[PDB]
C-alpha cells in the first residue's frame, strides 16, 4: 500500500461507516437470516393471503393493494436512509444543490433495488427488517396487473448475488451509483465526474483487496449498472399502467416526487 | 419541485 492507495483505504473506510449508520439492516445480517446461520428467531413466511394475515400480528385493502403499498412505504423509508448517506460521501454537499437533487432523483430507486438484492434469494425476499419473508412463488401470483411486478427484481437479483459482495464492497458501489455524470438535467457535470472517478478507483481497489480470486469483478459489477436502470424504466411503465387501472390507488408524495419526469 | 427531497438535503 502507497500512497494514494492509502487515500482510496481511507474513502472506502469511510463509505462503510457511514453505510452501517444509514442502513439498519446490512447484508452480512440479512444473510444470517436466510441461511439460518443465526441465533434470533427464523422469519415468519408470507406464502399467501391467510398467511399474510396472521402475520399482519407480528385499513383493509385489497392484498395486492396492501403488497404494493408497503413495498411504496418501504422506498420511503429507503429513500431517507439513502438521502443520509448521499450527505456523507466526501463532496456531494459542495455540489449545486439542485445537482443533488437530480442525483437523488435518478439514484434512489437504482440504489433500492441493488440493496433488495441484498434481502432476497431465488426463493423470496426478507420484510420488515428481517422479521418477516415474503415468498416469491405468493408475489408472482397477485392478480395483474401486480403479478409479475417483482419478478424483473428477484432475476436481477440471482445474477447479481452470484457476485458475493459484501457490505463494505456495496458501500462504495452505492455511492458510484449515485455521482453518475450521465442524469439527465444536471448543471455542472465536471465536479461530479471528479468525485466519481475517485470513488470508481476506491472500488476497484476494494475489489481487488477483498475478492483477489475474483479477476474482474469490477469489470462485471460495471455492467450491472445498466441492468439496475432498466429495472426502474420497465418499473416506471408498470406504474404508469397501475395508475390508468386503479384510481383506487394513491401515490405517496416523495415517490410523485422522485418520479415526476422520471423517464 | 422536489420539495421534500430538498427538505430531506437541507436538513
Ligand atoms: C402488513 O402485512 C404486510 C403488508 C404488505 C406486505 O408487502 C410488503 C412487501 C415487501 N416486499 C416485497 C419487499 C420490498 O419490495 C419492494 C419492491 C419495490 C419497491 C419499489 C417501490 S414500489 C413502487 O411502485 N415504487 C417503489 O419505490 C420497494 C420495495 N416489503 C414490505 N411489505 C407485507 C406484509
Amino acid at each position: 500500500l502507497n500512497p494514494e492507495s492509502a487515500d482510496l483505504r481511507a474513502l472506502a473506510k469511510h463509505l462503510y461507516d457511514s453505510y452501517i449508520k444509514s442502513f439498519p439492516l446490512t447484508k452480512a445480517k440479512a444473510r444470517a437470516i436466510l441461511t439460518g446461520k443465526t441465533t434470533d428467531k427464523s422469519p415468519f413466511v408470507i406464502y399467501d393471503m391467510n398467511s399474510l394475515m396472521m402475520g399482519e400480528d407480528k385499513q383493509s385493502k385489497e392484498v395486492a393493494i396492501r403488497i404494493f403499498q408497503g413495498c411504496q412505504f418501504r422506498s420511503v423509508e429507503a429513500v431517507q436512509e439513502i438521502t443520509e448517506y448521499a450527505k456523507s460521501i466526501p463532496g456531494f454537499v459542495n455540489l449545486d444543490l439542485n445537482d443533488q437533487v437530480t442525483l437523488l432523483k435518478y439514484g434512489v430507486h437504482e440504489i433500492i433495488y441493488t440493496m433488495l438484492a441484498s434481502l432476497m434469494n431465488k426463493d423470496g425476499v426478507l420484510i420488515s427488517e428481517g422479521q418477516g419473508f415474503m415468498t416469491r412463488e405468493f408475489l408472482k401470483s397477485l392478480r395483474k396487473p401486480f403479478g409479475d411486478f417483482m419478478e424483473p427484481k428477484f432475476e436481477f437479483a440471482v445474477k447479481f448475488n452470484a457476485l458475493e459482495l459484501d457490505d463494505s464492497d456495496l458501500a462504495i458501489f452505492i455511492a458510484v451509483i449515485i455521482l453518475s455524470g450521465d442524469r439527465p438535467g444536471l448543471l455542472n457535470v465536471k465536479p461530479i465526474e471528479d468525485i466519481q472517478d475517485n470513488l470508481l478507483q476506491a472500488l476497484e481497489l476494494q475489489l481487488k483487496l477483498n475478492h483477489p480470486e475474483s479477476s474482474q469483478l469490477f469489470a462485471k459489477l460495471l455492467q450491472k449498472m445498466t441492468d439496475l436502470r432498466q429495472i426502474v424504466t420497465e418499473h416506471v411503465q408498470l406504474l404508469q399502467v397501475i395508475k390508468k387501472t386503479e384510481t383506487d390507488m394513491s401515490l405517496h408524495p416523495l415517490l410523485q416526487e422522485i418520479y415526476k419526469d422520471l423517464y | 419541485r422536489h420539495k421534500i427531497l430538498h427538505r430531506l438535503l437541507q436538513e
